[PDB]
């Protein structure tokens, strides 16, 4: 009653700018949900509205959807999928299994997206030529993130790096960082064929190019969004689909509790403490 | 036998349903009437488990029990002698009839609109048999300044 | 090398059927990723392949994308968004904040989808008329899940229940459970106007209809997928978008650590233990 | 300012009864921390104060400490330790690795404590003799929670069941449910 | 701490700082550890684990208290949130 009449004054402890649940209609960062469904923007458009508060062009939203598509799942042997399967075979929960799988993402599993994007952005902004970039990486004992694949090198490319790259050529206005990364790839493939642009590095450089090449963002906004971990969110949201699929598969197959065999553990305990 | 007195400064009532605004107004009326205890002892809401709803006694914070079943409310609060039925037209008849099985309840207030005349007639017959005074349905209730207030009677504070 | 020559026999401790990382191409439930992109299916198609191992029709995939869109975010005041914001303002991580937000997805928050779908499916299979279903729910002290709104009612609908419902009528071949839920909504709105079909209830009944009405699934498969928590995964995947958006917004606003006021806690500690 | 003058009301959205952060001294469910340490409480006493809001006897606190000690670890082959090791080898975090490991604590792994407690409490309250309980649970088809080991059967017990059992005989006043479980 | 209290009276050794310094002393002033072992244990986050394990007791106590009090679902009040959404994106 005193707040409606304006007798008292209480500071608000929270600030939000992505969604407005109150009112007669749900709003996604300025745009009503009905309007969100009118201009036929999809997962990419909703993701852009929620994460960047921007009306991204159609090609940007489709590219975001493609990035979510290619990072959906990459087999059960990875750490996150393995953890999801372990938590599912314990019969815990969907949320708990997805959570256990997601918690491994960020440093060695799934951290190559943001790391490659940051490395290539720093190289491009420093003004050094790709050969100087490769020499600098070699001299300080660091491997270029997003460069180098497992088996498929040339005359047999990743076949999902190719799809995203073809889309980027076809629809993106200008991609200077992608060109820089491709020159780096050309230099590295002269060393040994498997040194190609990975899906992580390609997605990172193309996402930076999308952020700082479309008219929605300024350079400061794109740099801040890269720094705060937009690509980490991209990878996590993409891989959540595969993790939930793994959980559902384990539930459908009705696999029992897993216990790692002792012949694989190699106890090295001290003699007596 | 219907008593000549229905409400006093020690009258305790049970509210049927989630009417936290009405109960809070009741408690405010009791506080401004210098009552020793709140007039609402418990609430009855079948669509939730037993818990305690948080209310205000003046500026102090108190807890009023909420029971899934009416029988528990009548068992744990034998001092209650008034039922204020906030059930709708489809539930007021059954709630009042079930309450009439308890002899501690002497006054029943029905707020619902649109109860069929046959059902209200049956309620009147059973109230006459059991000597229970019914504040007729389709009412806001009643007010006894200084002693008791029924529902939302008298408006806000 | 023994495994290569097959002189030894070791049973595999795991079993997966959703994705195939090994080989010359990444495979989603038996279908190559390049074929996934040529067929022009989006997030919905990959979701269907990974979760159900089925080639869903185009309208089913678009409906899945629609469901992910409408459940993207519903403001910062919900439990999950609140937890995500608290973890983000602690400066922890994107994965950690998303994790803390998603861990509240359960029966009270986010579980209205699966609960409503299961209840309506049970009512429809039992053969009882919608009025009998309403009476049965009333006499059991249970509220009809997926029915009732905060402020929305008849003559003032949700504006996102309407869009999904219109899509389902326009594109879905047959929706018996949706019709049953609409009769239930008609009965419940005669009690009080705000007792309309929720977003959760509408999505649940339409998802059950899409599972058991398209040619991809049999009745047993659809029932098992509903039981194991497919709609829980749908809601979690949808709301992870809004949770990551909340994390990014909190990072961009540079909000400090949250420290809950003492005047909203009401310490009720015992006198002396 | 309005709250200080007592001019307005705002209901509290929360309710706590285990710890009082405000004030001159930290309080654990009514007992000040200095009184907590002067009474020579341990992890068991603080656990009892924070979880049950009760002043548990010394033997109860020591038994709680022993229960925490015996459940400390059981190797890396279990699901939770496996998940913790997987998250740690990814170089993620202490909190994240502990979290991934703990999220497997449920019905199949780690829920046998509460499941066995509920099972035996229900059997004891029902009043049925242990033989009738065993026959009923055979016929109905559920395994008796808290019964059954792999390798340690007789003349070689779990040997950490023995420690807790000996402590319970020595210090616990009355153990009716323990006797019922031992008969089972 | 003496210097900081000379600056401002409430700049005392916190429980966090006291536990940290005393734990480092216990690590590297007992015969169990060499200096490099204590340094490695400090680096890898031994005190992070100490704090997490300690506060787990309080968190489980909070969970049990909320379950015993049967508190309902929480929804943060709209008056405590500042909506700064853009005009139209
Ligand atoms: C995905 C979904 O749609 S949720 C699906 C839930 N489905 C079910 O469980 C079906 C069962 N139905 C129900 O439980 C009920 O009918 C509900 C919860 C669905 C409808 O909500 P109600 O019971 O009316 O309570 P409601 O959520 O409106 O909240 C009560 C009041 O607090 C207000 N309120 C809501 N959130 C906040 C907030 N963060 N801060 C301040 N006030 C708030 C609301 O405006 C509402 O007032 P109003 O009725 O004037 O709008
Ligand atoms: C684990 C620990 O022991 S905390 C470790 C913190 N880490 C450090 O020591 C880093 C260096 N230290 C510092 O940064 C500072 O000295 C701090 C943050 C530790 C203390 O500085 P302060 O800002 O004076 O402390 P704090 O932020 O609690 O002060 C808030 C004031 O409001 C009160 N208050 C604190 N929390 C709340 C709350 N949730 N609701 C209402 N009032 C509160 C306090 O009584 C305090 O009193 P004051 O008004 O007399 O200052
Ligand atoms: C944290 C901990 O300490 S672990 C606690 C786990 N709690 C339980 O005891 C769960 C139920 N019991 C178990 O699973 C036991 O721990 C186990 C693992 C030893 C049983 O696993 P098994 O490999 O089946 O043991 P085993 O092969 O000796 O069992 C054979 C028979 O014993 C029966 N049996 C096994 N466990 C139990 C039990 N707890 N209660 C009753 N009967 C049992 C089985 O029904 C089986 O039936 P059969 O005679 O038709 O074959
Ligand atoms: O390629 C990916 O999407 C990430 C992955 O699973 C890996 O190779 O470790
Ligand atoms: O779960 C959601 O969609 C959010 C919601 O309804 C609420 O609690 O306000
Ligand atoms: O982890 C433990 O405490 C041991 C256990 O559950 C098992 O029997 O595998």
């Amino acid at each position: 009653w005193a707040r409606e009449l304006g007798l008292i004054r209480k500071p608000a402890s929270f600030m939000t700018s992505i969604c407005d649940e109150r009112g007669q209609e749900l709003i996604y960062a300025g745009m009503p949900i009905t309007e969100v469904f009118k201009e036929e923007m999809g997962i990419g458009g909703v993701l852009g509205l929620l994460w960047f508060q921007k009306r991204l062009p159609k090609y940007s939203c489709q590219f975001i959807e493609m990035c979510l598509m290619v990072t959906a799942d990459h087999g059960p042997a990875v750490s996150g999928a393995h953890n999801t399967i372990i938590c599912a075979r314990a019969g815990k929960d969907l949320v708990s299994s997805l959570t256990s799988g997601l918690l491994t993402i960020g440093d060695r599993f799934g951290g190559a997206l943001d790391a490659a994007a940051k490395m290539f952005s720093k190289a491009f902004d420093s003004g050094i030529i790709p050969m100087e970039f490769v020499n600098k990486m070699k001299k300080e004992g660091k491997l270029i993130m997003g460069i180098g694949h497992r088996v498929k090198s040339i005359n047999n490319p990743d076949m999902r790096v190719q799809i995203l790259k073809d889309y980027v050529r076809q629809h993106f206005p200008a991609t200077p960082l992608l060109d820089y990364a491709l020159e780096v790839e050309k230099i590295t493939t002269s060393k040994k064929p498997n040194l190609i642009l990975n899906v992580a590095g390609l997605i990172g450089v193309a996402f930076v190019d999308m952020l700082r090449n479309c008219g929605s963002f300024t350079r400061e906004e794109a740099d801040e969004y890269i720094d705060i971990g937009a690509l980490n969110g991209i990878f996590v949201l993409g891989r959540s689909m595969g993790f939930i699929g793994h959980y559902l598969d384990q539930k459908r197959l009705k696999q029992g509790l897993y216990r790692h065999p002792w012949d694989d553990i190699s106890y090295v305990l001290p003699e007596h403490m | 036998g219907k008593s000549t007195t229905l409400f006093s400064r020690h009258t305790k009532a049970i509210v049927w349903g989630m009417q936290t605004r009405a109960v809070q107004g009741m408690l405010d009326f009791d506080y401004v009437c210098s009552r020793d205890e709140p007039s609402v002892a418990a609430m009855v809401y079948p669509f939730t488990g037993d818990h305690k709803q948080k209310f205000y006694w003046g500026h102090k914070e108190i807890l009023i029990p909420v029971f899934k079943n009416m029988a528990d409310a009548m068992r744990k609060h034998p001092e209650v002698d008034v039922l204020i039925n906030f059930a709708s037209l489809r539930s007021a008849y059954d709630s009042t009839m079930e309450t009439m099985n308890y002899a501690q309840i002497r006054t029943i207030a029905i707020i619902a609109e649109g109860i069929p005349e046959a059902l209200t007639r049956k309620l009147i017959k059973k109230a006459d048999q059991k000597g229970v005074t019914i504040i007729g349905p389709a009412t806001v209730g009643g007010i006894k300044p200084g002693c008791f207030k029924i529902g939302n009677t008298g408006g806000m504070l």
